[PDB]
């Protein structure tokens, strides 16, 4: 007879740690990188010169 | 529990017994109970009593 870990089990709490717990990281880059145009409607037209004499 | 003991250096009645204590676990588990009371907006307007308070 010896009062093993399974006889004492109800006295033995596991602990918890946040050391490896993180949110998602914001990896997106195109809005930070390229110039942004604020659109007032679904479609916008951009005229460009195509040819010259 | 304790036991009565002899004094022998060699006979089995001179030896003190070993023994265990032991623990067990009870648990609270939270369980939910609920109801939904649907009522029609016109009935709630035409009644003389506040049926939402009731």
């Amino acid at each position: 007879a010896d009062t093993n870990r399974t006889d004492a089990a109800a006295l033995i709490q596991e602990a918890y740690s946040d050391v490896f717990l993180d949110s998602v990281s914001e990896t997106a880059k195109v809005i930070g990188t390229f110039p942004v145009y604020n659109m007032g409607t679904k479609t916008t037209n951009l005229p460009v010169l195509s040819t010259f004499p | 529990h304790a036991k009565w003991v002899g004094e022998s250096a060699t006979a089995p009645e001179g030896v003190k017994p070993t023994a265990k204590a032991t623990w067990a676990n009870k648990t609270l588990v939270a369980e939910e109970l609920a109801v939904i009371l649907p009522i029609h907006e016109n009935v709630l307007a035409d009644a003389t009593e506040d049926l939402l308070a009731e």
